[PDB]
Formats: C-alpha cells, structure tokens, sequence
C-alpha cells in the first residue's frame, strides 16, 4: 500500500521511516555542512554543500548551520536540501507518491506550518501532508489516553497535559531549555579544567562527550560535596585526535541546568517545577491521573538518574497523601516518532489528511483550518 | 485455511479445545508419558475453562490409539509421535506457567 | 529461543520488514482477513458445484426427522 | 433481457465488516490505540 | 533495547506463543500428510 | 403480570425501579455533561455528551448542566437523555412494555405536565403513565394516613396537608431553597477560609463535602460564639488533587440556612415557619394530629441531629401545650420512591392510569382532569 512517512523534522536529529515500523529506518543529524576554506584542487567532482552523516564525517573542513532552531526553521533553502536528503537519499523514495506526517513543538509560529506546508505542496508534490504536536505523539507509544508528557528535543522542551485525550491548551509549557544549550553550557563549564571547544566543527565532539558520561544527582549539593572531595567518581574520555580528557563532578553539572535555569541565568522555572505548574492549570478534579501519569519523551530525557530525580523532586512539589510516578521506559528517545507510526497507521485518521486537491482549492491558509 | 486458533487458549462454558489434548491427557497412565508429568485434564489452565473434560459417550483414551494407528498408516515415525506429544505436553506446562 | 531445542521437532517447525516479520505481529482477525482472501483468491480461479449436509436430529436416530 | 433480472447485491454488508472503518478495520485500529476496550469499541461501531 | 511488560502483555505473549506454536505443528502434521500423498507426477490439473 | 416502574425524576438525583422492589435499581445524579475541552487526540471514540455516573466520572473534562431547577424542566433535549439512560441502560427496561408513574413537586408549572404527558406517550411511547406528588408517597412509605409532610430535596422544599387520605390544597407550601442552594451558598462561604470553588467540574466536590462533614444546629447563635473558642468545632477532608482542606464556623453558617432564608436577601422564612403556617391554614379539627405526624422526607433531611432541631422550633412557635412531633426515619432519603413502590403495587390503585388512548383522543391537558 502507499502507507504514510513518518517524518520527525524535530530540531538536531531527524528520525525517518514508514508507519507500522516500530522504530525509523533513518536517524541522522538535520545539519547542513558547507566547506570554510577555498577548495584547492582542480577536477576534483567538487561538491558544494553536505546534508546529514557526510556534515558528521567531513566536520574538520567545515562550517555546521543548524537550519531548525528552537523548533522554528528559519532557512527555508537550507530547511529544502534536508527534506531533498530525506526523501531522496536516506529513505530513497519519490514523495508524490505518497502522504508524510510532520512534527511539530507546540505553540509555534503560524508561519511555520504555512511555509511546510507550501513547499510540501508545490516543490516535493507531496498527495497528502499533516502536522501533529511532538508530545501528543508520546502518549499512543507509551500506551496511555490520560499524561502528561515531558517532551524535550535538541531544539526545545515542552509540556504537554493530556486527560482522556482532550489536551488542555492553556496548560501546554513550553521551554528553550533543550539538548542544544545544555551543550553549549558543556562548553562554557569543560573550560574550567583548561579543555577549549570553540568551532562549529568541534561542538559535535561536546554533544558526544555528553551522551556517554553524562548522570543527575538525586539530590546536588550532596553529590557536589562528594565529587569535590573523592576522585573515585572521575572518567576519562578519547578525543578523535587521541587526546585524553578527564571529567568529575563536571559530568553531572550540565544536566542540574534543566532543573536550575538560574545557572545559564533564565528566569523560567525548568522541568520539575514546569511539569506541577502546568499539572496545577487543569482543572481539580483530573490532577491525580496526572499525578500518576507522568511520561519522559524525547532525547533529553535519557540521562541515567533523571527518572528518579523527577520522581523524588516532584515529590517535594506534591501532597503527602499522593502517590507519584515517573514512566520511564528505556525505548523513549525515538517515542516521538514511535506515536507517529501508530497515529498515522489509525484507520480513524484515515479522513484527517490535508489533500493537495484540498490545498489547491483552498490555497496555504488551510493548515489551522483542517488539520490539528 | 481459517483455522480457529484462538479456541487452543479460550474456551466459553463447557467448551473443549482441541480432542489431541484431552487424548493425550487420557494417556498420562501409559509408561511412554511417565516423563511428560502429565496431570488430569483439569490440572492445566488450557483445559480446564471449560468445566466440562469428559465428552459422555467418548474414550479419548481408545481416540488415542486410533490417532497412533493412523499416523503409523501415514509413516509418521514413533520418534516424530513423540516429538508431537513432548510438544504438546510442553504447550500444557506452558500454559500454567 | 525455542529455535535452540533438544530434538529434531522443535527447529523443524518454523521452516519455509520481511513478510514473516510482519506476519509474527498480525492480528487474529488480520490473518483471518487474508487467509479469507487466499480461500476467495483459490476459489475465484476455479468453478464451483455446492453441497449442503444436513443434522435431521439431535438423538442421532435413523430416518427421524425434527422439523424445528 | 439482463434488466429484468434484478442483482441482490450484500456488498454493502462485506464493505460494513471488511472496508476500511468497517466493523474488523475499527478492530484492528482499536487494538493498537492505547487503552482500548470492548465497550469505546462497541462506541466507535454506534458513532460510524 | 530490552524492556519489561506488563502481566496482560506477558500473558498475551505466552498465549500468542502457544497459539503460533499449536499452528505450526498444525502445519508440519498437514506437511507429512502431504509427503505421504504426494507422487512426482506432473499434475496436468486437479479437482479441489 | 407487568410491573410498572416507580421513577422520581426529583431534582439534583434520579430514583428508579419496579413495583414492588424495597430499594431502588437506580440512583444517579440528574446530570448532562458536555465537553469544553479541545478535542485533540484523533480516534479516540469520543462521545458528543454524557448522562449519570458516566459525566461525573469524567467531570474535569466538562461543563455540567442539570436541566431541571426549582422542579420545573428548562431544557428538553437534555432531559430527555435522562429519562433514556434511565430506562434503556440503567434499569436495563423499554418503556413501552408497561405503565410508568412518575413524580413532581407541588405548584409547579401547568406546562411542565403537558410536556411530560407528550414526551411519555409521543416519544417514549409508555403505555399508560400517572403523576403523583412527592410527598403523598412519604406518608404511604412511612405506613400512615394522616400527616403534614415536608419532603425537602435538591432544588425544592414543600409541605403538603393530608388528613386521612384527604388533600388540603389552600395549606400547601412550597419552598425553592433546596440541597442545592446549600452547595452554593457553601461555595458563597468557603471562599472566606480561602479555598476555592467557581467551576461547575468542582461544584460535584463541593455538594460531597456538604453530605459528609455537616450536621444541624439546636441552636445557631451560641455556635457562632462557640466557633471563636473552638477548634474541635474544625473537621478536615482530602480533596481528588490530594489537598487536605479544613473547615470550621461553616459547618452551621451554610447547612443552616433552610431554618433561615434571610440570609440571602429573600422574603419568605424558613422551613419552621412554613410548617407551622402550613398548620395554621389547616382546618382547626385536626392540629393535634398533625403536629404529632410531621413526616421528614427526601434526602436534603439526612443530616444527623435535625429531628431536634425541628422538635425545638415549631415548639418554640406553636403552644407547648400542644404536643410536636418529627418522623425522620433512616431510610429518609428514599422514602418518596418506596412510597411509589407499594402504591403502583395495589389491586386498588390500577384504576387510576391514564393511558395512550386517553392522550390521543383528549391532547396534552388531560393531565389537568384525571390527576390532582
């Protein structure tokens, strides 16, 4: 059948695939590389620009754009050759063909969806195209009708509340707290051992460092005290260039900011405290369901100890007469894309789709007008 | 084609599943099956939800043999018998588990 | 895990993403769906003569005749 | 002539069990939904 | 990755892996019966 | 032989079952919910509106309309979900297999009838149905002929005069100030201790409050000098968000006001007075008699400690060389349905049924000439 793509433009990774896969057939970063030097050789089949796994590999002669930021995309060009990779290279296959799902972060730009919309209508031809928010997603991968969903990205963190599938708008959080500033603040804490990481082609080495040592504190100043007086807690990482740096409490610092936003100097409360003030803005009747269902989703969520810390920290938040669960499941860092295998495989969401017989008719304000 | 498969797990009120069961059941005294630590047919959770193990009329224990007798006409080896038995049995215990 | 055992039997039976990928997740009433399909499919290329048994009573009794 | 005979057609019953949001399609598509049960199945089939 | 289930899951599992099971033996049985019928033979056609 | 079903449709509950049962089938609250909520999550075998149990459960999703206030029917494509719920799924009954009686307070609108009669044969299509006031029932429940009853619910209050079987018409009064305006004269006071109720989602928490912590005063105003020396006088409970609230000076200040209504800028006085003026335009043969059988009714006179309350007042106003007696047995919150099932259960009763062929040859009125 011409089943549906699954396609979570996200911001950092795309992760790409068909529905009914139970994970994508492509995960790679959605990085556009450009060479920073004048290219030397003559005759050579030249390539002027890299998309993706090629940007990984060549950084070293480089210059890395992100062209998604805080799930905004904002170089349409740029935005354009990552999609022309997707379909064209990654997943190798011709997009009038057949219908693609989109993602998308919560409360965004209207002009956001309208300029997707058009270049998936008129460049790519795509027959049929919908956006879906990234936390609803979560819900049908981690089997629930009633959450709240902690939903956090390379690009941006967000809160979504969900009771029995009505999702509750003015409660939706969300935060520019993400994957991407606890990696340049990995930076910004690194140069305290004298180590230096200050170009484009050397940042994905940091966000690298960070994934493998990386742990949260139950409790901080506690395990602050104890990696200041023992080095039984210190790692030892390898550089590319076979140099050797070594790490101790510096590795559970960066992830206390999403706690702590005052450390990167935000105002914003960050994740346990956005997750009970949006809990808080429902309605009374609900906030128990709630209180049982939190789910982790999204990347950001992986560090070991965080499930813990969220459910201790919460319950210093909640009433004694409460019982407080974190879900946690080990499959969570593609659970976005995972929702969106079972949404768009939902015979019931069959009706749901923009058609460019729709859009043709109706012109790019159709977004907001149809679908969700 | 269309097999009911989800009889072998699920039986309404005074159902069966299917008669091999009941047969091998039946045959728990016959030395052969000593090994297969079979049990009457209401010991296992697949037999038993039915509430109703003996077909009045019917010796599952003589249904056996006739089955024994045919898969020999067939040339179905005794080992493959076995094999086929040892399975099932291992279906039975499995279903208590 | 079963694929490992101890007699002949066991391997042998599961012998001849993938079709028998999907089929492992395939639902009940999926599979019955197909396998309808397969039975139509078979009979479509062929042409049909029909029988029809009938059960005259519920005692098993010789030439006896239930109209109910 | 073949307008005389008048076809009796249960399509409509095979397309109310077998198509798509029939009554099997509105099964399968509730097993996946997350906490799905007999009776928002039996909802579905009132409200299709 | 490698993740726990719920007993529902578990006991659907052990109940799906009983019921493929039972099938496919079901289907070996049926193949030595086909071994023990068939012959080399070229069959021109056949009545089902 | 056919039953008929005993359904007091009240206000604020619904009370069903058969003829000749001792408790009823069914008690739910007279209750149509609708969504406000977004609908966001696709395929979710959402349904348009709730009745009963079903619209409380699900209560922070909603709005909550009850169609009936003051015994009076407002909206009739609400109520008749109710009476549907009733009888196809609650009681598991069609009503088109046998007759129906049903209930009403006094006083209330000519119209409200002529609706019922016309939805009951029109579109229910009943056999055979009767009305019968409330507090009638109360008396052949509590096993006696003569009385004055107050049958006190949600939404409306009443006495009703009856000497041996015989109605006193000129000496009804009825009383709106009901179980109701307690819960919203509860929200109207616990706005004082801080806590917080405006929503109709939270107003179901606010009447389970009343049901459980509160009782009736002997006397209000050595209480209201009592609740500045006391905190034993203060009872605690858990809210569904886990709160523990606690609440002291109003549990008299609200349950109260059925003793007496100046509070809320309304003329008339309170159920005290209007029992004893209800006495005072009874015929002058009969006053022993009836200060001797007050019969309490519906579940409004509960509360623990009201049978001395009412003892107190109308002794206070009537010579105490008259004797007052108040009938509150336990089984008071039902006895309006009891007293219907013993009554549609008599060989002698069966006569008074209007049936469908009555309706259609005379129209709506009929009510008006062969009931009360």
């Amino acid at each position: 059948e011409t089943t549906a793509l699954v396609c979570d433009n996200g911001s950092g990774l795309v992760k790409a695939g068909f529905a009914g896969d139970d994970a994508p057939r492509a995960v790679f970063p959605s990085i556009v590389g450009r060479p920073r030097h004048q290219g030397v050789m003559v005759g050579m089949g030249q390539k002027d620009s890299y998309v993706g796994d090629e940007a990984q590999s060549k950084r070293g002669i480089l210059t890395l754009k992100y062209p998604i930021e805080h799930g905004i995309i904002t170089n349409w060009d740029d935005m354009e050759k990552i999609w022309h990779h997707t379909f064209y290279n990654e997943l190798r296959v011709a997009p009038e063909e057949h219908p693609t799902l989109l993602t998308e972060a919560p409360l965004n730009p209207k002009a956001n969806r309208e300029k997707m919309t058009q270049i998936m209508f008129e460049t790519f031809n795509v027959p049929a195209m919908y956006v879906a928010i990234q936390a609803v997603l979560s819900l049908y991968a981690s089997g629930r009708t009633t959450g709240i969903v902690l939903d956090s990205g390379d690009g941006v963190t967000h809160n979504v509340p969900i009771y029995e599938g009505y999702a509750l708008p003015h409660a939706i959080m969300r935060l520019d707290l993400a994957g991407r500033d606890l990696t340049d603040y990995l930076m910004k804490i690194l140069t305290e051992r004298g180590y230096s990481f200050v170009t484009t082609a050397e940042r994905e080495i940091v966000r690298d460092i960070k994934e493998k040592l990386c742990y949260v504190a139950l409790d901080f100043e506690n395990e602050m005290a104890t990696a200041a007086s023992s080095s039984s807690l210190e790692k030892s990482y390898e550089l590319p260039d076979g140099q050797v740096i070594t790490i101790g409490n510096e590795r559970f610092r960066c992830p206390e900011t999403l706690f702590q936003p005052s450390f990167i100097g935000m105002e914003s409360a960050g994740i346990h405290e956005t997750t009970y003030n949006s809990i808080m803005k429902c309605d009374i009747d609900i906030r128990k369901d709630l209180y049982a269902n939190n789910v982790m989703s999204g990347g950001t969520t992986m560090y070991p100890g965080i499930a813990d810390r969220m459910q201790k920290e919460i319950t210093a938040l909640a009433p004694s007469t409460m019982k407080i669960k974190i879900i946690a499941p080990p499959e969570r860092k593609y659970s976005v894309w995972i929702g969106g295998s079972i949404l768009a495989s939902l015979s019931t969401f069959q009706q749901m789709w923009i058609t460019k017989q729709e859009y043709d008719e109706a012109g790019p304000s159709i977004v907001h007008r149809k679908c969700f | 084609y269309l097999l009911e498969k989800s009889r072998v797990v699920f039986q309404a009120e005074e159902e069966r599943n299917y008669h091999i069961f009941y047969q091998l059941c039946a045959s728990a005294k016959l030395p052969e099956f000593k090994m297969l630590r079979l049990g009457n047919a209401d010991s296992f959770h697949y037999t038993k939800q039915g509430g109703s193990p003996m077909i009045e009329g019917v010796d599952d224990a003589k249904e056996m043999a006739h089955t024994r007798q045919a898969c020999t006409l067939l040339g179905i080896s005794e080992s493959y018998q076995m094999g086929i038995f040892r399975i099932l049995a291992g279906i039975l215990h499995l279903g208590n588990v | 895990v079963l694929k490992s055992s101890k007699f002949k039997m066991l391997p042998e039976l599961f012998q001849d993403p993938g079709q028998t990928a999907k089929e492992h997740k395939k639902t009940v009433g999926h599979q019955f769906r197909n396998s309808l399909h397969l039975l139509m499919e078979t009979l479509n290329a062929t042409t049909p003569h029909y029988v029809r048994c009938i059960k005259p009573n519920d005692f098993k009794f010789p030439f006896t005749f239930d109209e109910k | 002539p073949w307008t005389l005979i008048d076809f009796y057609d249960n399509q409509p019953c095979i397309n109310l069990i077998e198509s798509k949001l029939g009554i099997l399609d509105l099964l399968d598509e509730e097993c996946k939904m997350p906490k799905g049960t007999d009776d928002t199945w039996a909802q579905k089939l009132y409200n299709t | 990755y490698i993740k726990p289930i719920s007993k529902l899951q578990a006991t659907n599992a052990r109940d799906a892996l009983a019921k493929h099971i039972y099938a496919k033996l079901f289907n070996w049985i049926v193949d030595h019966v086909n071994q023990a019928l068939h012959s080399a033979v070229k069959q021109h056609s056949f009545i089902g």
